[PDB]
RNA sequence: UGUGCGGAUGGAGGAGGAUUCCGACAUUUUGAGGCUGUGCAUU
RNA sequence: CCAACAGGGAACGUGAGCUGGGUUUAGACCGUCGUGAGACAGGUUAGUUUUACCCUACUGUGUGGACUGUGCAGCAGAUC
RNA sequence: AAAUGCCUCGUCAUGUAAUUAGUGACGCGCAUGAAUGGAGCAACGAGAUUCCCACUGUCCCUACGGCCUGUCUUGUGAACC
RNA sequence: CUGCGUGAGCGGGGGUGGAGGGGCGAUAUGUGCAGAUCUUGGUAGCAGUAACAAGGAAAUGAUUUGCGCUGGACGAGGGUUCCCUGUGGCAGGGGUGAAUCGACUGUGGAUACGGAGGUGCAUUGAUAGUUGUGUGUAUUGCGGCUGGGAGGCGACUUGGCUGUGACGGAUGGGGGCGGCCCUGUCCAGGAUAGCAGAACUGGAUGUCUGCUGCGGAUUGUUAUGAUGCGAAGCAGCGAUGGGCGAGCCUGUUCCGAUGAAAAAGAGGCUGCUUUGUCGUACCUAGACCGCAUCUGGUGUCCACUGUUUGCCGCGGAAGUGUUUUGUGCAAGGGCCGUAAGGGAAGUCGGCAAGAUUGAUGUGUAACUUCGGGAGAAGGAUUGGCUCUAGCGUGCUAGAACUGUUUGUUGUGGGGAAUCUGACUGUUUACUAAAAACAUAGCUUUGUGUGUGGACGCAAAGUGAAUUCUGC
RNA sequence: GAAGUGUGAAAAGGAGGAUGAUGAGAAAUGAAAGUGAAUGGAGUGAAUGGGGGAUGUUCCCGCCCGUCUUGAAACACGGAC
RNA sequence: UCUCUGUUCACGGGAUUGAUUGGCAUUAGCGGCGAUGAAGGACGUGCAGGAGGACGAUAUGCGUUGUUGUUGUGACGG
């Protein structure tokens, strides 16, 4: 059997996974005789060589519970594992109120208030 | 590994083309029959020690 | 832990080939030979009785001593065009 | 042989082996070797910053013009022009206290 | 074991011109659906 | 509590049945003794439990109908 | 009567239905005792001890169920004695 | 097979075998075996037994479907195991290309420290920062032309020299390579009984650390601050779609510890010419070491996603590995699950198992070196859905409704006493982890000089503090 | 720091089997331990031995050798062939 | 059939008998290496070649001289 070194030539040109190939079942004298890159080639355009697809895991679920939540509906005091300094920090709540007020007496006093 | 010194690649050569059977013209002849090498080595079993 | 789990981590080499007699045995750390004692001028003194037959007069090649052997039965005479000039 | 990282000598995380990693037009990955890092060139005296001169490793530098390598004016590869001033104010005063 | 899918009538409230849309769950059709190695009959 | 709570033997029955608390080499503490290295049936604490697939014994099982007789072997109820 | 007390399961009190265990007190102490260190426990300990709550197949007294072995087949095929 | 001899032994007959073999006297001896846990070689019983293997399938198997989790690169070690052809594992023939990769050069040392020089795209059966090609940088030698000054009050601009190499730990703020997520638009892909405001997947597009002049008293940080030794402000110089951070920029802090050395400086615009030697195939564990295709050991780098404080646990991708005619389950084992009523009666001994567990209000004693003890102990709340309030827009607080009563589908058992060691640490590689050893503190002794000069250097005992240390 | 010498006068020839050829001869000789096939006899008693008789047995006698020891069949040691 | 024991043929193993270009001893002579680069080591050399032996870029051997017609060889020199 030529399996062995088509598998190895078809991944390397298409840059995938030895398993994600499809060798047309029905054209083995064709398969049976590439033994080049170039042959290899016409193959995959004659698709007598095809590349099957990946898996790529849905969002769908996981955006419909992200929009719940900004309502606020699965944060209740059983839904809490970390503590509350861990998932918002004081120290970056601090920072945020003083940058702000400070910027407002900033412009009050350009002002003349 | 892929680096290594001048002497100890040429040593490597030597033993590397020594790893081999008496030829065929030379067993083929009336008084040579019955004959092999008998000194060969297999890289699992036996080291050569650099 | 000490039997076989210490044999995994033993992948370092102290020696490389004498230049002198061409056994695994220079130290390169000590800059010594354990077999000949290169490079002190003589070599060393042979650690058994079988040793001194392993290494000696008639276990190589000889390649100049049967030379002059032959020469010494036949007087010395040398190249036969030189013998003019002596 | 999806999604590999292109990584090409040694791998040791040390001053002179940084890498960054890039897209190539291809679609590659690869982890790019980044210049050894040089500082900047301060006074000798004061340790103020001398925000002219070139950022660069020594060989590399000795290979600029003149004007990339030092100030215009005397010292001017290591003081400041404040410690510069001191300095001549402080060299005049001093002959004259001694032919006094 | 415990009242199936689908439909119909409701639902704390919210959204906004259509008298529309979103909504956990409730009542009804419905001791209802699913399952069985035991017994009887038949093919 | 009970009718009553008798005494003994079987390689001081029974570790390829178990367990390892006593005893228990190599670590350590205290008291007394010794110039010392060390000692004590004086006290204290920490300290690997290996192997049956052989012969015999014993338990079943197999060693070719149906209905029965009669020899041998086993043997059960006790107490309030 | 302590990791130091032979006599010794010392004597009295306390915890139990019942205490050669534990704790408190007593002291002519075979043979306690002051850098051979004496007295002393805040904090720390996979250190040694005794008791309480909680909890349970540890036990009264065992039952039923799961997977891999064993039981049965083919191949490869040792050792102790 | 047969005769003779008390015996040690000696003769004859028939097959086999295919070249030598004896009697008698004296003489020379490495001169006679059942044993020595005798030496070397061969062979039985045990026994077709113990042990190990039989991986999910579909008459076919380049196609369809089911399961497991290491996957990809550099060094040490190995050395042709790498590619093609023929053949039942061998046999025959091929394959490793360098100014810009490493070393051959520095330092009393080096394939990780110092150091003249690059990035894309394509290419083989097997090599590629090495072949080919678009563009760049350095260098060997040989030429041609050309300048020693102009500017700016100043910071500085220019063919216009004497600079760098060259240096520790912890921690805050700002800003981000690549990757991942949310969002507008445009072009495509795969599945579908029925329904779905029109889902799911891929791709393409969508400024100030500093310095100078004027000025002449205020000004700023998450934090410590800055300023008549010249603040703010104005004008310059120089430097450089939204959100979750690596190198980078800028501070604070810690030490009886303060964080190597040497090689390597010159430079304008142009034309030709040069660039030595050795390594380069393949394998992270079935290509290494452990006698082996051994559940052990082996330096460095990169690696997606749901849930979550968590790169853990509990589940998924990518890449990678894998078979297709043994049985169906006695007793007894190894690893686990559930149990009426009782609740340590078991046992040397609660050994083993069970029990507590996340987060947020509440409530916390004796003692104490005032720091602690402390998450002491003890009690309560927790899902889903639909809204309200705050400002910093993702977290925090409040309310109604709802179910077969129930919500952390993970994460400490606690309390009262005695003995002992102060504490974090260290130990009998392969039966002892400790009360042993170390330790700060405390005390004693010697010594006027070693490169070292008494707050030094060396030798002993005791073992934090507190209170004491008698004759 | 080992273990391993032999077809024949002549290659005149073989090397899965069978049928054959060459040669004086299928080819150095080929013991014991142990095994397979056929065929005769015996057995359900550990076996084996001596006397006396007989084509197996029937009566009598008979514990396993070597060694050290006052003393061994020894629950004394060495000994599968 | 199985266990023990006669007989005949076939296995298994390598003792025995007979050989031997090897070993061991005594005796007579000799005791002949190197800066004019030794002994020893590494790597190479055949049209078709691995081990051993032989040989050194004049490499599986060259020149002179003797004996040969041969797979040729002896003695000496390079
Ligand atoms: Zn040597």
């Amino acid at each position: 059997s030529n399996e062995e070194r088509v598998r190895r030539l078809a991944s390397d040109i298409l840059n995938c996974g030895k398993k994600k190939l499809w060798l047309d079942n029905n054209e083995i004298e064709r398969l049976n005789g590439a033994s080049t890159r170039e042959q290899i080639k016409q193959l995959i355009k004659d698709n007598v060589i095809i590349m099957k697809q990946d898996k790529h895991t849905s969002r769908g679920r996981c955006r419909k519970r992200l929009e719940a939540k900004k309502k606020g509906r699965h944060m209740g005091t059983g839904k809490r594992f970390g503590t509350a300094n861990a998932r918002m920090p004081q120290k970056k709540i601090w920072m945020k109120k003083i940058r702000a007020m400070r910027a407002m007496l900033k412009e009050m006093r350009a002002n003349g208030e | 590994g892929s680096r290594k010194t001048a002497l100890v690649k040429t040593r490597l050569m030597r033993a590397l083309k020594r790893n081999r059977e008496i030829p065929a013209w030379k067993r083929m002849m009336k008084e040579h029959k019955g004959e092999y090498n008998r000194a060969r080595r297999h890289w699992r079993s036996k080291k050569l020690k650099i | 832990s000490k039997g076989t789990a210490s044999f995994g981590k033993k992948n370092k080499r102290n020696t490389e080939m004498c230049r002198r007699c061409g056994r695994q045995s220079y130290h390169k750390q000590k800059n010594s030979c354990s077999s000949c004692g290169y490079p002190n001028p003589k070599m060393r003194n042979p650690g058994s009785i079988k040793a001194r037959r392993r290494r000696t007069i008639g276990t190589g090649r000889m390649r100049y001593m049967k030379r002059e052997l032959r020469a010494a039965k036949n007087g010395h005479k040398g190249d036969p065009i030189l013998r003019t000039l002596w | 042989m999806k999604n590999v990282l292109i990584h090409k000598g040694a791998t040791y995380k040390t001053r002179s082996n940084r890498r960054r990693k890039v897209r190539t037009p291809s679609g590659k990955l690869v982890n790019r070797r980044v210049k050894k890092h040089s500082k900047k060139h301060r006074c000798h005296e004061c340790n103020a910053i001398l925000g002219s001169i070139a950022r660069m490793r020594p060989a590399e530098f000795s290979r600029q013009k003149v004007s990339a390598r030092r100030v215009n004016r005397p010292y001017g590869a290591t003081t400041c022009g404040r410690c510069v001033r001191e300095k001549i104010i402080s060299a005049f005063l001093g002959n004259e206290e001694r032919i006094v």
